[PDB]
């Protein structure tokens, strides 16, 4: 069963050899996972690549009242 | 007796009217007395009524 098993480690390096990426899949997998990411990255967050986030709050105004005692 | 003629007595019953009028005005009332216990309660009071305004 080993002449079986190097029949297999030939037929992994041929599909690693590539240059046009999914030759089966076509744009079947194409139109999958480009709208099944962007259909989890609108339930993700709208994020940049590499746009760090700075801001900044504003704290209440601790204002005052009158009362007159003494 | 049905005596006469009257120029006595009556000149000498107002001058009695200066001694009367003399020895009964100086009198007390105890009435007076229990009223002057009333002004001093309500004076203290408003005086604490002062204090109070002096806290609040």
């Amino acid at each position: 069963v080993q002449k079986l098993f190097v029949d297999k480690i030939r037929e992994y390096r041929t599909k690693r050899q590539t240059s046009g990426g999914p030759v089966d899949a076509g744009p079947e997998y194409q139109q999958d996972l480009d709208r099944e990411l962007f259909k989890l990255k609108q339930m993700y967050g709208k994020a940049d690549m590499n746009t760090f986030p700075n801001f900044t709050f504003e704290d209440p105004k601790f204002e005052a009242v009158e009362k007159p005692q003494s | 007796d049905t005596s006469t003629w009257f120029i006595t007595i009556t000149s000498m019953i107002m001058t009695l009217f200066i001694l009367f009028q003399l020895k009964i005005s100086n009198y007390s009332y105890p009435a007076s007395p229990e009223s002057i216990e009333l002004k001093t309660q309500k004076h203290s009071t408003p005086w604490e009524m002062k204090w109070t305004k002096i806290y609040l």
